[PDB]
């Protein structure tokens, strides 16, 4: 039961008790966002082609 | 999030008219378009189905379509006939003769562009259109043949919008002509491809409910449309009133449709009481009847298949706590009838505003694999005639070939087998 | 003084945000118009509450917050709410149609079209900061916006604010209030994409909050309002050290230092006590030992799980009210000799304690009774992996049949992203295994 | 209508339990992967405790205590008795044991073995996780586990001069009440105990498998080498002039309480979101001084053929019906 690092202020206090010792770049993100948009556009064009038949 | 409503053919316009009569009463709208309600819950989502024109009047966002003026004349002279926008009456004169080819390929093709002009005008005024709902039968010619032609062209012009239908399925017990299985089979394939949600309303089930349960000795079409009107009000409650679950057409589809083609729902309603009507129901009674086959509108036995998804909507002032435990009671008591590979597939919603004439009601929306019994029934009736090419000349006379019938037959058999795949998995 | 910006995404994020900022104003004595009588420096400040509030020349204290939702119905409630004067229009961002409980719709389809607007509005608040230290992001796991758009924002925040810390307050899905069957899909998808971009994340299971509201508050059918006022108490006790004078968890960096030794294991468990129904006219005021003991009762945890069958990597005790260190030490000593508190070997068995003398503030007319002392325990225990197991199991059931997958592929997402996300969660569960067993 | 699932098909005890539940008309068995159950008869290994207690409107009960493995494994039991102050390393009813890894206590086991050789005391030890030897070298070489003192002077049942161990069944319910089954059994050896030749482990190991495979007199003095309590109580009265209750059962009830109370704070489901119960199998040995020793605890025991019906019905009444309503037990108060 060792109490360490006791800091006291008017608002309260804090301390520690011890009981025992022991990213994608902007380009890579834009690439993935536009790839998904192209797959959406491709699926929509195939539907319009199917409806044109 | 506006919905554009379309009603096509005799059945679609007669059922569509009753639907607008019922929900206009619930939202406090009179036949002149004026509001006379006592709660703001009636107006909070009124714009989903109504346009507000000048003078603080509400005009339904509804388009009335037919190849014959007869039924739509009756609508214009009906109770709420004056509430409909006069320009939204689009009709021809020749009729469709209960012929899918006439609705889809010849007579209907001549009229469809004028309907799409009205659809376009109603859509241009929507702040953010979310989709369309169509009411029609599958056994006739205009609603079935021209309705599915309409759905195809609407999808082409609005590919990113939700398409929802209330589709009345024919039955030899309530039949007008012998070609209804032909018309139903041709249009079911259209619905498989071009709608996101379809409420399967079987006229046999409506007849049996009117006769066996409601004790109506001689059911009329008006009696059948009473049930449909009450069912349509229930299944659209979550769209018309404030709520958290299935509040729009796309979230409903996401919750109800685990596979794109399997979007054919069994609707149900409770209470269904013969005329007693004054007896108050309890939440356990509402929940038991709502899941009972005798309250289903598709004439399929749910115990012959499994539930993929279920939407439940309780209306009225009731114990929300007791609602939750009764819903859990149903699932935990008969858990073999729900697929285990979709956890928590039963979603419940509660609305405080009850339907007219009732203090409490429950509406059932189920995506059950037992709906394959409906498509199998139509398929047997189709094959019994098509095997002898009987009555085909009505269709080949309009330019169709036998091959298109063979393909429609194979498509609906494929759909039946697709339901069989997920009933055992 | 270093500022913090709060971001609220989706319905859950926005509604919880409105409950927290209401509570912050009550705690700091900020009137609904934005005035703060106890603030003698008008038009500017350099003290602790200025980390969450900017100041106008007219003395208005403005939250450093941005609200974003793809549907305007929830944010419009903020525009007309009690604290409408606090926010200016640039802080509130709405779309026309939502993500429809679809991660791919929120991340790819709608996220791509609105991500630049959100970042621009965040840049405006960031440009008002003298030394911005990072972001607190409130969102749900199950919603299409809360899951899909949040992961896109966290990516762009790591890009545009590489040195800043990012903390999450995340709502784990519970079928008792859940609005979608695909919420397990969205939860795992957004955890896979956000994991590398979040330094510390506090998960809140709606199931746990639901039952605490039923048992401790005697609410038969808890609403989002009941849940959010309770969640706001927890979040307030977690952020209190950033908004008040003190020495524990004084900046966002110390949250990772004190609670997250291993970067991927950054989901501390929160436990709060006491929760007393305001409908009770009188209640026996619990002692320091009694509220500290309740921190090890699973019925008080934000995620129902069993810390006895895991291992602790860190443990913080955050007290509010009439508490002195002597009673805390005596409470901890007696608890060690009655409970299973096993730490990993490469960490010291101990507790970091923070005490704020001001008792917790309750919303007047709320469900929570004012108490003389309260505590929130933040413990990084491997037992929280039980929540990942439940979630991954539900994912496996639906995905084995590809149920609902077409909704995601239809928005441009590849089906392989499902498998990448599930494999990442599988590695995550293994990490908790080799640390806690 | 309560619901339950079965996830351990090779369990003879709970196969009868589930059969009894179905025979009440108020229980329905679901598919093993259906989560909407009231009762789980779970698998032995890797029971998913973390998925229990998360089903709205379902009180969920499981037939295993998470964490009870600390008591039902040889190595963990020795660690538990040494480390826990409630049991302590000076525990008198448990044989001197040491955990040997092939932390490791190989230097302490030799320190005690050398201490025994210094005093010319009985230096026979047994290893298991089996080799009985009088030299520490032969034991450590065989491992490359736990080595404990072999009871060189056990109580020998006459006629036969033979060895025996006592199996006690214990049921702990969701309230952590400890119920001791009134009907125990004695797995007797049918071969005379022989202090010479400890490798002939037919008279030295009372396992029903070994006695049914190598013992010549298997089924002579008692069927299946299983003597019930009534006959054994009569023997102690005729031979030793005492009763089973005084000479043995008091020590048995004492050991069961000490073991289960020691782990109660670690495994109790008192305020947990799901409830647990579990059937245990305690194995005891008796020496010639009528002192009882604890051998091991089994987490998934199998009953005796005669008692397979009484105990399983007792499990339904005490552990299952107490949670889901529709004495053969000795309640050990604590
Ligand atoms: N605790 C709490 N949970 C909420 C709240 N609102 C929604 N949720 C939960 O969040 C999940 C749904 O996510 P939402 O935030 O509503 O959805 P969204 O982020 O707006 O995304 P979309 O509506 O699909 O565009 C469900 O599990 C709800 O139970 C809230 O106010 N408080
Ligand atoms: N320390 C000891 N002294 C004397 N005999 C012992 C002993 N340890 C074990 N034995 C004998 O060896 C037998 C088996 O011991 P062990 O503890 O390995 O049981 P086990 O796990 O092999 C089968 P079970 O599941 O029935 O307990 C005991 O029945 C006992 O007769
Ligand atoms: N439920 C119901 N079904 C109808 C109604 N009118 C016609 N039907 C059914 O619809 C089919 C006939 O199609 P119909 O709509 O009359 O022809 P259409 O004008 O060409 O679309 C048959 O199956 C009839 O049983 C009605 O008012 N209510
Ligand atoms: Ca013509
Ligand atoms: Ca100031
Ligand atoms: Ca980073
Ligand atoms: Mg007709
Ligand atoms: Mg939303
Ligand atoms: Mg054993």
């Amino acid at each position: 039961m060792e109490v360490i690092e006791l800091n006291k202020c008017t608002s309260g206090q804090s301390f520690e008790v011890i009981l025992k010792p022991p990213d994608p770049s902007l380009e890579e993100i834009q690439k993935k966002l536009e790839a998904a948009e192209e797959r959406r556009k491709y699926q929509e064009a195939e539907l319009l082609k199917h409806l044109a038949e | 999030r506006e919905i554009v409503h379309i009603q096509a053919g005799q059945c679609g316009n007669q059922i569509g008219a009753k639907f607008w009569e019922v929900i206009s009463d619930e939202h406090g709208i009179d036949p002149t378009g004026s509001y006379h309600g006592d709660s703001d819950l009636q107006l909070e989502r009124i714009n989903v189905y109504y346009n507000e024109a000048t003078g603080n009047k509400y005009v339904p966002r509804a388009i009335l379509v037919d190849l014959e003026p007869g039924t739509m004349d009756s609508v214009r002279s009906g109770p709420f006939g004056q509430i409909f926008r006069p320009d939204n009456f689009v009709f021809g004169q020749s009729g469709a003769g209960n012929n899918w080819a006439k609705g889809h390929y010849t007579e209907g093709a001549e009229l469809v562009d004028s309907v799409l002009d009205v659809v376009r005008k109603e859509s241009e005024s929507c702040d953010c259109l979310q989709g369309f709902q169509l009411t029609h039968s599958l056994g006739g010619g205009t609603g079935s043949g021209m309705g599915t032609l309409l759905i195809s062209k609407i999808r082409e012009e609005y590919p990113d919008r939700i398409m929802n239908t209330f589709s009345v399925m024919p039955s030899p017990k309530v039949s007008d002509t012998v070609v209804e299985p032909y018309n139903a089979t041709l249009s079911v394939h259209q619905l498989v491809e071009n709608t996101d949600e379809t409420y399967c309303i079987d006229n046999e089930a409506l007849y049996d409910i009117c006769f066996r349960t409601l004790k109506l000795t001689t059911p009329t079409y008006g009696d059948l449309n009473h049930l449909v009107s009450a069912t349509m009000s229930g299944v659209t409650t979550c769209l018309r009133f404030p709520g958290q679950l299935n509040a729009d057409l796309r979230k409903l589809a996401v919750n109800m449709v685990p596979f794109p083609r399997l979007h054919f729902f069994m609707p149900g309603f409770a209470p269904l009481t013969s005329r007693q009507q004054y007896r108050a129901l309890t939440v356990p009674e509402l929940t038991q009847q709502m899941f009972d086959s005798k309250n289903m509108m598709a004439a399929c036995d749910p115990r012959h298949g499994r539930y993929l998804t279920v939407a439940a909507i309780f209306r009225g002032r009731m114990s929300m706590k007791e609602v939750d435990e009764q819903m859990l009671n149903v699932q935990n008591k008969n858990s073999s009838y729900f697929v285990e590979w979709i956890p928590n597939n039963v979603k419940t919603a509660v609305c405080d505003i009850p339907p007219r004439g009732l203090k409490m009601s429950a509406t059932f929306i189920g995506n059950s694999t037992a709906i394959q019994e409906l498509f199998k029934r139509i398929s047997e009736q189709f094959t019994a005639m098509f095997r002898r090419k009987a009555f085909l000349h009505w269709y080949t006379g309009e330019g169709m070939d036998e091959m298109e019938f063979t393909e429609a037959e194979s498509n609906m058999n494929d759909l039946v087998s697709e339901y069989q795949q997920y009933q055992d998995a | 003084m270093r500022e913090c910006i709060s971001i609220h995404v989706g319905q859950a994020g926005v509604q919880i945000g409105n409950a927290c900022w209401e509570l912050y104003c009550l705690e700091h004595g900020i009137q609904p118009d934005g005035q703060m009588p106890s603030d003698k420096t008008i038009g500017g400040g350099d003290d602790s509450f200025n980390t969450f509030f900017s100041e106008t020349g007219a003395g208005k204290h403005v939250p450093r917050a941005v609200f974003v939702d793809l549907e305007p119905t929830v944010i419009d409630e903020v525009r007309t709410g009690t604290y409408r004067q606090l926010f200016h229009p640039e802080q509130l961002i709405t779309g026309k149609e939502d993500a429809a409980n679809n991660y791919a719709r929120g991340h790819y389809t709608i996220g791509k079209e609105i991500i630049d607007l959100v970042l621009d509005r965040i840049r405006k608040l960031a440009d008002q900061c003298t030394g911005l230290q990072g972001f607190l992001v409130f969102h749900s796991f199950g919603g299409g916006t809360g899951s899909g758009f949040t992961s896109l924002l966290m990516e762009r925040l790591s890009v545009d604010y590489g040195k800043k810390s990012k903390l999450e307050f995340s709502i784990y899905p519970a079928p008792q209030v859940s609005t979608a069957v695909v919420e397990p899909y969205n939860s795992i998808l957004t955890t896979h994409t956000t994991l590398e971009h979040s330094d510390c994340a506090f998960m809140v299971d709606n199931e746990a909050i639901y039952d605490i509201c039923r048992r401790n508050l005697d609410i038969e059918r808890p609403t989002y309002t009941n849940l959010n006022r309770l969640i706001s108490q927890i979040v307030s006790s977690i952020t209190a050290s950033l908004r008040f004078d003190g020495a524990l968890n004084v900046d966002l960096t110390e949250f990772q230092t004190n609670l997250v030794p291993y970067p991927r294991i950054h989901f501390p468990l929160a436990t709060y006590a006491p929760v007393i129904s305001a409908e009770k006219a009188y209640h026996e005021q619990l002692s320091v030992a009694e509220i500290t003991n309740a921190c090890f009762e699973p019925a008080n945890q934000m995620v129902k799980c069993d810390p006895r069958h895991g291992k602790y990597m860190a443990c913080c005790l955050l007290y509010r009210g009439d508490v002195v260190p002597k009673d805390v030490n005596a409470a901890i000593a007696t608890i060690k000799t009655k409970r299973s508190i096993q730490f990993v070997d490469w960490c010291p068995t101990g507790f970091k304690v923070g005490i704020n003398y001001q008792p917790p503030t309750v919303v007047p007319g709320g469900d929570l009774a004012k108490v003389q002392r309260a505590v929130c325990m933040l413990s990084n225990t491997t037992a929280i992996a039980e929540a990942w197991a439940r979630l991954d199991h539900k994912f496996d059931l639906m995905y084995a049949k590809r149920a609902f997958v077409h909704w995601y592929v239809g928005e441009g997402m590849e089906e392989g992203e499902f498998s990448e996300a599930r494999e990442d969660m599988a590695a995550l569960e293994k990490d908790y295994e080799e640390v806690g067993v | 209508m309560y619901t339950f699932v079965v996830r351990d098909e090779n369990s003879s005890v709970y196969a009868e339990v589930s059969r009894l539940l179905l025979a009440t008309g108020q229980w329905k068995r679901l598919r093993k992967d259906n989560p909407r159950f009231n009762l789980m008869l779970g698998e032995r290994n890797r029971l998913p405790f973390g998925r229990l207690g998360h089903e709205p409107g379902l009180v969920q009960l499981v037939n295993y205590y998470r964490g009870a493995d600390k008591l039902c494994r040889k190595a963990s039991l020795v660690k538990l008795i040494k480390t826990s102050p409630e049991l302590s390393e000076s525990c008198t009813w448990f044989p001197e044991s040491y955990v040997i890894y092939p932390t490791d206590e190989r230097e302490v086991f030799l320190a005690a073995y050398n201490r025994r050789r210094e005093g010319r005391e009985g230096n026979v030890w047994i290893a298991k996780s089996i080799l009985i030897s009088s030299e520490a070298s032969e034991l450590l070489d065989f491992i490359d586990h736990v080595i404990q003192k072999y009871l060189e002077k056990p109580l020998l049942l006459e006629p036969g001069h033979r060895k025996f161990d006592i199996r006690s069944w214990v049921l702990v319910d969701h309230l952590y009440n400890i119920y001791l089954y009134r009907e125990g059994v004695l797995r007797t050896s049918s071969e005379p105990y022989n202090s010479a030749n400890f490798q002939d482990k037919t008279c030295h190991l009372t396992n029903h498998c070994i006695q049914k495979e190598y013992s010549k007199n298997y089924g002579r003095y008692e069927e299946g080498n299983e003597m019930f309590f009534e006959e054994f109580n009569q023997y102690l009265m005729d031979a030793l002039n005492t009763t089973l209750e005084n000479s043995i059962l008091l020590q048995i009830k004492h050991i069961i309480r000490s073991c289960l109370m020691c782990i109660e704070p670690a495994i109790s489901t008192k305020h947990l979101h799901y409830q647990s119960f579990q059937l245990f199998g305690f194995d005891f040995m008796v020496d010639e001084e009528l002192k009882v020793w604890l051998i091991e605890v089994n987490g998934a025991p199998a009953c005796a053929q005669k008692l397979y019906a009484e105990l399983c019905q007792g499990i339904v009444d005490v552990a299952i019906s107490s949670v889901f309503p529709l004495s053969i037990f000795i309640k050990l108060h604590h």
